């Protein structure tokens, strides 16, 4: 009369077979990344994301070129430089449990 | 949030539900649903930004399997340890908890009841629970998940400074010239503080970022100097830098002479294992492991002189040139240094000593309590500081740094709680590790877990936790918002209201206490942990829980319940329902008939006011985006112990470490000692465990969010490619990770974000289908009793 869908049916004392390592899907919130990012350098010497998403792929929005005082700068702000703190790719797999979240557009119509 | 009269959404402020950074968010509600959150532009911590977890806060309360009804193991119509769970009413759940706790209190007494709480409790939840156990049941068996986390930091603070929590603040990130990460993975674990380090480094490029770790991770993508070192050798590296400072004549003579003293601690102190473990039988000084003697500066310098470059480089595997680059940043009096550490120092069988030893570096050079010169221990949970440490929800503690062993501290708590003298137990109870051992041994028999998943989180699941929870001598109650493995190992599961389904307060890593209002109603019959503790207290009269000679001291309490004594005591109930802001619900104030959270907070705040821990008036926190304590005359304090910034520091002194009676901070001579369990020929790998950016802890909230689950579905074994080749493994192949205690199964990742040296693997612990704490050892720092989850020895076997 209780199951944890994060674990699956396996008793605590036993070890399940690990699911396969799923490939990444090539397809208010930060959009998720609809492509693989495994060969993409992101370090202080080179930001490969900016090769396709710089304001000069849809470009990063103007908020990404703003400093903590909201001044707009000529290049991406250090405060958004490490893109993967906020944007994540998605495994090509279904979620484990339903989630009843409702977004703004839905709640308003 | 917004002045507007035309939004259809109601936006309100709250702190993030996740890490100790404590970002402020704004939360949008319509028709009882949180439909969006955003980084709060007005919050100073984060100034509008969040990491991916804070951006998906709108989804964490809405997993389809939220708990909605109490569930009790039953067979043939009654409670049964072997039955499967069945829905019962709140009154039935409490009737059973009442019978079980009363039976145990009568037969065994208060050492046989306990609670395992949380740095995710709200301040008033922690305070209400501390009262229920220490003053009500008269049991010091209340400890929190934060024992696994910040107890080495807290022990380090009390030993060096005589008072807990950092003396710098986040403003130091904009002033430092060098950041030194001592194993912290801030990029994933304190992402918005890593944004502030990144802004400082990229905008002021003379700044240096030095990252020390036992494997390479995303902080290395900003590092000027990356150092991979052998587990536990940080103790030797810390002494090497102290020795370098002295050898190069860079001691701040004025600061050291005015403001420090020196001690040498006892050594060979064991590993916090059971007393019959060979490591405990062998240890000379396990019975008083924090003992120290006063020494001179000259003895300190002789002590650290043994940590010379040849010995430290060979022990740590770090080249001498990098040791010197790092020590030079410490030594140069014109470089402001912010040192940062997290579980690499605290989850360490000599973690209290490592805390002391990193303070030594700042104290030798006087780099402390001023902007940018900051030894800054990072806190993990959203309220390990505000709740567990400040309220004192630990087996040895009372509020505001006090300890149950000090009879003046017990007298102060008895005065404020209006208890008869001798109510509060004078001996420390069972701390986290010892609670699982006592459950296994049948000595802890009525147990209530709230806001944690300790079956997944505690080390050595197969040998201690699991046998302990399933022991038929024990009755285990778990309050959770979701099914977890801890609830599956329990006997009674209580559905709990979470985050903005209740009015709350959390205190982050820089002493910022942040409130929120209850913005929505919980589903089904779920109710706050606060409501549950206070409601349960009604079931006990003082005659049932206090001895006659205690009651004789306060005969006005004859016949009253713990609810009367603890919560309806003229203080906790002194703010009426009219004080409740009518714009928000307040489920507990309605249930009990007065402003319970405000009364708890104001009674609790009496401990710290005027005693160095001052909290502002309750209402001020509903107005602000947090205020950093001590709040004195309505002004928050940014740098503690520094004249002109901290109003408790005496004029003319420059600094005063007033937690200590002489006003001086202590510099400790302490050695390198090896881990409890290192690799050998049978178990040739180091196992290191920890987290990834996208999941929180056991994953019960983040792995129920579609986007976070899809971003990182399962734990993996991060392995060096040549180690995999040597075991005949490819990426994606299944292995068992096996220690002397247990095993788990998982797939190899050889090209992921965490890239360990040969001989070492890293496994994150968020996957409830991959219980890595079956493999870890419950060895602890003997002083703080904090578990070392970061190293033990494993074999990796191809499945
Ligand atoms: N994304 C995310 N963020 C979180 C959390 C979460 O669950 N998810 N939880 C929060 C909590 S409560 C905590 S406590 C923090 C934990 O934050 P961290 O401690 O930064 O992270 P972990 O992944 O637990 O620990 C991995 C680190 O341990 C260091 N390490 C291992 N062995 C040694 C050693 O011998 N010495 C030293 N000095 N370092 C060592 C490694 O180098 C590695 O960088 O994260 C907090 N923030
Ligand atoms: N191997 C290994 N183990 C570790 C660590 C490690 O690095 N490695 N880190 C250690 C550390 S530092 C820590 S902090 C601990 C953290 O370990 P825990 O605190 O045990 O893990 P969480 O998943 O944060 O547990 C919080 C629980 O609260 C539940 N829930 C959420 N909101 C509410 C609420 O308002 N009320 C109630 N009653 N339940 C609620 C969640 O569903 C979840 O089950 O783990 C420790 N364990
Ligand atoms: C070209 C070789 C790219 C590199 C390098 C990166 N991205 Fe990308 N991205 C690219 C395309 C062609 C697309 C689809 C078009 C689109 O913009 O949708 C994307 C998409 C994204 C998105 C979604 C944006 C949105 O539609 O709202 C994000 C958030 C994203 N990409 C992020 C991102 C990151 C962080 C990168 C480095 C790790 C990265 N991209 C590299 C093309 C290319
Ligand atoms: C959180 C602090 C972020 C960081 C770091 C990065 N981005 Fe971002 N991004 C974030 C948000 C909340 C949003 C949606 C709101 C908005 O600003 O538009 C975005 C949006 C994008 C987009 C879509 C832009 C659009 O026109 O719709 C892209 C393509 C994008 N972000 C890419 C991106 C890159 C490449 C990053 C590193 C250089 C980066 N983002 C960092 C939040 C955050
Ligand atoms: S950095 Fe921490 S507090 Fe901030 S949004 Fe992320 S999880 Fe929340
Ligand atoms: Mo981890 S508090």
């Amino acid at each position: 009369g209780l199951v944890d869908a994060m674990r699956g049916p396996t008793a605590i004392a036993n070890e399940p077979r690990a699911p396969l390592l799923y490939p990444t899907e090539n397809k208010m919130q930060p959009p998720t990344i609809p492509h693989k990012i495994d060969g993409y350098q992101l370090d202080k010497d080179f930001n490969r994301c900016m090769f396709c998403h710089a304001r000069t792929a849809i470009p990063v929005s103007i908020t990404h070129y703003m400093d903590r005082d909201n001044n707009v700068l000529a290049d991406v702000s250090p405060r958004r430089y490490f893109c993967t703190q906020c944007h994540v790719p998605q495994a090509d797999t279904k979620p484990l449990i339903g989630n009843n979240f409702v977004d703004v557009d839905t709640i308003l119509k | 949030v917004t002045d507007s009269e035309v939004t259809k959404l109601k936006w309100s402020k709250a702190p993030c539900r996740f890490c100790g950074t404590g970002c402020g968010v704004t939360v949008a509600v319509k028709d009882n649903k949180v439909v969006a959150t955003q980084g709060d532009p007005q919050a100073e911590v984060n100034k509008g930004l969040n990491c991916v977890k804070g951006y998906f806060l709108s989804k964490i309360m809405y997993g389809q399997d939220r708990l909605t009804r109490p569930l009790m193991r039953m067979k043939n119509g009654k409670y049964d340890k072997n039955g499967d769970f069945a829905p019962v009413t709140w009154d039935q759940a409490f009737d059973e908890m009442e019978r079980q706790f009363k039976r145990v209190l009568k037969e065994k007494g208060p050492t046989a009841v306990g609670m395992f709480g949380s740095g995710q409790w709200t301040v008033w939840e922690g305070y209400a629970a501390a009262k229920l156990y220490k003053a009500g049941f008269r049991s010091n068996n209340i400890d929190p998940n934060a024992r696994h986390c910040m107890a080495s930091a807290a022990a380090g603070f009390m030993r060096t400074f005589g008072m807990d929590e950092p003396m710098g603040c986040y403003d130091d990130f904009e002033a430092a010239d060098a950041f030194v990460l001592w194993g912290s993975n801030m990029a994933e674990m304190h992402p918005i503080l890593w944004t502030r380090v990144t802004d400082r480094r990229l905008s002021h490029p003379k700044t240096r970022v030095v990252v020390l770790s036992t494997f390479t991770h995303r902080c290395f993508d900003l590092a000027d100097i990356g150092i991979i070192f052998k587990p536990q050798t940080d103790l030797a590296m810390l002494n090497y830098i102290a020795n370098y400072i002295i050898r190069n004549n860079k001691v701040n003579k004025d600061f050291v002479n005015k403001h420090t003293v020196f001690k040498e601690g006892v050594t060979d102190i064991g590993y916090g294992l059971r007393p019959d473990h060979p490591l405990q039988k062998a240890a000379k000084n396990a019975s008083d492991p924090g003992a120290a003697k006063v020494i001179t500066f000259d003895e300190f310098a002789k002590f650290v002189s043994k940590y010379d470059a040849d010995y430290v480089s060979k022990l740590s595997a770090v080249p001498k040139a990098k040791l010197d680059q790092l020590a030079e940043l410490y030594a140069d009096p014109n470089i402001k240094v912010m040192s940062l550490w997290t579980m690499g120092f605290n989850q360490h069988t000599r973690g209290t000593w490592a805390n002391n030893m990193v303070y030594n570096l700042h104290l030798l050079t006087g780099k402390i309590a001023t902007p940018g010169n900051s030894p800054f221990s990072l806190t993990g949970q959203p309220s390990a500081c505000g709740t567990a440490r400040e309220v004192g929800t630990f087996s040895h503690r009372l509020p505001a740094d006090m300890v149950v062993t000090n009879p003046k501290h017990r007298e102060e708590a008895e005065r404020i709680w209006k208890l008869p003298p001798g109510t509060i137990p004078d001996k420390p109870g069972y701390d986290a590790v010892l609670q699982n051992r006592m459950l296994k041994d049948g000595k802890l028999n009525a147990y209530w877990v709230q806001v944690n998943n300790n079956m997944q989180a505690a080390a050595n699941l197969m040998e201690e936790g699991l046998p302990g929870y399933r022991n038929p001598a024990n009755f285990i109650v778990v309050s959770d918002a979701y099914p977890t493995v801890t609830a599956l190992a329990a006997d009674l599961v209580l559905p709990s209201a979470m985050w903005v389904e209740k009015e709350g307060a959390y205190g982050n890593a820089e002493r910022r206490t942040q409130f929120w209002h209850q913005l929505v109603d919980a589903p089904g019959e779920a109710r706050s942990d606060l409501w549950q503790l206070v409601e349960f207290a009604k079931r006990f009269k003082v005659e049932e829980v206090w001895p006659p000679e205690l009651i004789a001291k306060k005969p006005e309490y004859k016949g009253k319940t713990l609810y009367d004594v603890l919560y309806r005591n003229g203080q906790v109930d002194k703010f009426p329902l009219k004080d409740v802001n009518a714009e928000y619900h307040n489920a507990e104030a309605k249930a009990f008939g007065f402003y319970l959270q405000k009364g708890l907070f104001e009674e609790y705040a009496t401990f710290g006011r005027g005693h160095g821990h001052d909290l502002a008036p309750f209402d001020a926190y509903h107005e602000a985006r947090g205020l950093r304590w001590p709040v004195v005359n309505g002004k928050e304090t940014r740098w503690r112990y520094r004249e002109g910034s901290d109003p408790y520091v005496k004029a003319g002194t420059g600094f005063q470490f007033y937690g200590n009676p002489d006003g001086k901070a202590v510099i400790f001579a302490l050695p390198y000692e090896p881990p409890a369990e290192s690799p050998d020929k049978e178990y040739p790998y180091w196992l290191v465990t920890g987290r990834v950016l996208e999941h929180w802890h056991s994953g019960s909230m983040t792995r129920r969010v579609p986007e976070l689950y899809r971003s990182f579905p399962n734990a993996v074994v991060f392995m060096h490619p040549e180690d995999a080749k040597a075991l005949g493994l490819r990426r994606g192949v299944e292995v068992e990770v096996v220690s002397r205690r247990g095993r788990m199964r998982s797939r190899i990742e050889t090209r992921g974000r965490d890239a360990p040296p040969r001989g070492l693997v890293f496994v994150p612990w968020f996957d409830a289908s991959q219980l890595i704490n079956k493999v870890t050892l419950d060895a602890t720092c003997p002083i703080s009793l904090q578990t070392d989850f970061k190293k033990c020895a494993v074999k990796i076997v191809k499945v």
